[PDB]
């Protein structure tokens, strides 16, 4: 039996997907949004009278298993140095495995930092985190 | 096997009016 | 909604395994690190339609013989419970709904609209596949049909569509109480014949795989764990040893109750304090 | 026996309502909350001669599990883009699993910052920090 | 106040699986994931009101037979200490306080007021069901009766209400002294057919989820954590085995002792040194 | 100081439990939980001053034979170490002290005083109930007796009062040498019926409870931490079982030793050098 | 046996009061104080000829699981608004249990900071951290 | 047998002493000095040519279980408020319990901070920090 009114997302359930490709063996993905929320403070009273949105600061972190084929330096989506410039913005979806609808969407990502660790007693691990303009859950039933 | 755990008293027995070791004649 | 997982495996094992032993080609591709020896006796044995031998499925202490050549041997396990929620609440829902189904249909020619017909009431409609019906579609639902509007989709009067949908049963809104249950269950091959456990158990890892896309699966049983224990004699005291390597299967699923109200507001009086 | 003099709160006697909603599957909550006390020191003395309450700061924290339905984006008490200018204050209110008596309400909670994690081997997390104007206890027997 | 767990499980248990054992329509929901035979199988032995075979629960160790066809055991287990207080203090409370109780009663017509009266003293007052008393009612307890003012509420002469209340004894007012304790109980089903166990075993989440509810489990038994065995055979010395899932309880409750205090101020006199 | 902690067990429980069978409130206040079959049949059997049967209490391997019936048994248990201190230091003495007792007392008149008098020699006092003596009270303590001034006092010739006090012994001051130890002690009922054994492991954690509030738990043995086992059999060799259910308690305390100085310096000179 | 002059102070033996309340399933407490001592250096040493007392600063913390009935809320101790502005100074004690004498009491006590946690697997807790003006440790034996 | 060339100090070879008073059930004690060394650096070099001394500084904590009587408030040593002022210095000494010699001492110890925790499951704890004048380990053999 199967009540659909209960589910809940997993490990099994959702692809992460990039220009249409999956991308394989990822790990984990972290997804942060700051409103940069403020109060309102007179001088006849020590509560704030309200609160009011300022600032959207938002980034996403994907932690990947480097592949010997289609790393992301290989993919061209990362870089390593100047060719940086010369790559523009991706959008970055996360996907129902079961019926290929979306879940959240980032769009106009652009990388921050790069980070890859070779060690001796597991398997290779490289992390990058993106800063996107506005995030996007459309396309609905 | 023996009763030493939980004992119980002996049974109440219903008792003869004969006088035992009677003689008769 | 009680989930037995013991008669899950079996529902889904049964007709799986039978289809992938029919054919050869997906087998090769399962058996394709064995070697050649190993790899067509076992074909030559169960593989093909035309099989003499057959493999076969059941439960732990059977009153009867099972086929000892080959046999899939299933016991229940142990279970835990790992994460609770407040009020042990889960869900709520306006509207009593079953499982959740696949089913297919062909669009048919209204006047107005574009309707496809299911085997039972819609309820909770999840998606059809691969429309993203527009608000000017004004797609909606109606009984065990679903409509979309027709004009500027009229070359889709023959459309062939798979639907996920929902069971309705009841308009009675209700809660959800139940936590989640971490589960484990065992599964071993038996055979008298070590490389036949061998094939047998590989063949097993690729359903459980394939289970992985199930529907079922996918909504109920998630966060696959599985291990593997070492091949070992599970009988000595006959003609000849019975060699089985056991496995072990973790689940995550949820022992969900409904819990039905009956206190519906509908009317909202203001009356002002007499003073 | 029920001895009523000596029972405590668990997770079994609570619900996190919002709007009336239950929301499924929420796993914890903390609430913090800052009177900015500060003390009065004359040339006189070392020892703080009196405390003052200066500014109330407060914020709320939700964590829960990503139901496939009704998670806070599909609700729209969260948001993730220029949407959130368009989101009213809400009000989150801690009820009696027993009695449906109120334990205590948080009154025009505003949305601060949304986190959401999405990991191979564990289920879906996110978590929501709001800043609200008042608490309340009010409505009690 | 010490709680006896396994009188508990005993109380809740008996009138709640006959209650559920009564009607079909709530095994049906139960047994929803099971297979169609083992399901009405089931059904047609146990199951409603013209059920010839019938459930039995008990404790372990009894010196006559139970019904092996299906019965449900219990045994104590366990039990640990695991958080403390400072004082081992609890509560203080100003009236010596019994159990909680909930009870339904009618509006009465006095003359000021309209008040409802209940099978005990009512100490202290928790909730009347879905009233919000404002202060010119002037809510208060008198006895075994609580009263709210007639003004403005004069449409509720025959208000039908539940109520919750504590029952008083003493005015004596004491402390309390405790621990909390982390106890473990087990619970198991057995058959002689496995099939029937399994069922067993499934109507018994049920029920424990229900006992979520319940007044004693909200209020003394909190934090259930659930724990599954694997399916054994619990007798093999027989003309057939005795099958059983045991499963284990867990549970939060206070040990806890009145003592009460009789050094009670009422005097309080103020002199001046002679200096 | 070595704490024999089976010997303290055995002097607390006899007196202890005694008081509380003898009284029919006290058990029903305990029994609170139990249903009322098993609540009353113990009461009617141990329950009461005119009670036949009466309950027992001994250490593990006696060569005679005990009250299987309703019994307590005992043995030593585990032991360890957990803290020590700087030099295995505890505490410096200005006065050899023993034990610390309470005492009650009535005021007597004296000319310039009011005095209480002891059955030893007072030592170091700690309180007497409820009196803040002031300077101008003038407190002191002379031999087995205690004084404080009379004056502003007049009311409390026939002052009625409990004392706190320790025994003195010497006046060779000295330290103290020792660590702590964390000590476990088994303890578990006995029965041939299961019943008697539930109601008499509850008895027996209301009086843990009350001995959190003794001098002696107070002072030498704290940090109570107990743990329950299950419900087994002790023995099957015989006409019928015995059950009970063992209890582990565990405590923190001290073992000191005396350490006496003799090197009292009283005299101190100065000398210049010569050159 | 009980010999006196090695005993040592657990929670077995202690009392949390307030207004003669003994406030109920209270776990811990913690106090600090700051006597703010600086040296004082002159230009031919680098040792500090000599320490001075500047500024006296003194927080108590306490935790406690939420009683259904008298919490710090409840007992109006606390607050969670502009109720606080109207809430006097208290005094919180910490008593023997055993000769109900008192081991030390907090003078001039005010709230500095309220927390509360709703956890699903654990009972309910509360923490408090309030701000005194003076500590005493008078009247003893 | 006993070579005493290799022996080193522990736990039950030292003994922690105030105005001649061992204060007992002293669980531990750390020890700080910073002599504030900076380097000196030229235009024409990297490396430091030399490295002098500024700033003496040295604090000592001391941990103890509050034992019912002779705790650090009832010896006087420590204060809970203006009674610090008439505190005056004290010296706290290391000495060895074999011979009683001494092992290091501190001269013209200063309180700097008072900690004490009341806990439920766990003996009480009190924690002192001091600050010295000067540190000495003088009268050796």
């Amino acid at each position: 039996a199967s009540e659909a009114k209960q589910t809940v997302h997993t490990g099994n359930t959702v692809l992460l997907m990039i220009k249409g490709k999956p991308v394989g063996r990822a790990q984990s993905a972290s997804g942060q949004r700051e409103y940069g929320t403020t109060g309102v403070y007179e001088i006849g009273s020590i509560m704030p009278q309200e609160h009011v949105y300022l600032r959207y600061e938002g980034t996403i972190t994907v932690e990947r298993l480097r592949m010997k084929k289609e790393n992301f330096a290989d993919l061209g989506y990362a870089s390593l140095g100047e060719e940086i410039l010369k790559k523009d913005i991706i959008d970055i979806l996360v996907v129902d495995n079961l019926t290929k609808q979306v879940i959240i969407s980032y769009h106009g990502c652009s990388a921050n930092n790069y980070n890859e660790t070779w060690q001796t007693n597991e398997i290779v691990t490289e992390e990058i985190e993106f800063s996107y303009l506005t995030a996007s859950d459309k396309a609905r039933t | 096997k023996r009763e030493d755990v939980i004992v119980l008293q002996d049974p109440y027995k219903v008792n003869d009016g004969i006088e035992e070791d009677l003689e008769i004649q | 909604a009680i989930t037995s997982v013991d008669s899950y495996l079996l529902s889904e094992i049964k007709p799986r395994l039978n289809t992938v032993l029919e054919n050869c080609y997906i087998i090769d591709e399962v058996l394709k690190d064995f070697d050649y020896q190993t790899r067509e006796s076992f074909k030559e044995a169960f593989c093909g339609k035309n099989a003499q031998h057959e493999v076969t499925v059941g439960f732990n202490f059977p009153k009867f013989k099972n086929n000892y050549e080959a046999h899939y041997l299933i016991q229940l396990g142990q279970g835990q419970e790992t994460k609770n929620s407040l009020g042990s609440i889960q869900s709520s829902y306006f509207e009593a709904t079953g499982d959740t189904l696949v089913e297919s249909s062909t669009a048919i020619r209204e006047d107005d609209k574009l309707v496809f017909t299911v085997s039972k009431p819609i309820g909770e409609l999840i998606k059809v596949e691969d429309i993203e019906f527009a608000k000017y579609d004004n797609l909606q639902v109606e009984g065990n049909k679903v409509s979309f509007k027709y004009q500027t989709n009229e070359d889709y009067e023959n459309y062939n569509a798979n639907i996920i949908f929902t069971e309705k049963k009841n308009d009675s809104k209700g809660l959800v109480k139940g936590f989640t249950v971490e589960e484990q269950v065992t599964v071993v091959g038996l055979s008298f014949n070590v490389d036949v456990a061998r094939c047998l158990d590989a063949v097993l890892k690729m359903i459980l795989i394939s289970m992985r896309d199930s529907i079922e699966e996918q909504q109920t049983f998630q966060l696959q764990n599985l291990s593997f224990g070492d091949i070992a004699p599970i009988i000595e005291d006959g003609d000849s040893m019975i060699f089985g390597r056991p496995t072990i299967i973790k689940y995550t699923s949820s022992l969900d109750l409904d819990y039905t109200i009956t206190q519906d507001i509908n009317k909202l009086t203001f009356k002002e304090r007499k003073d």
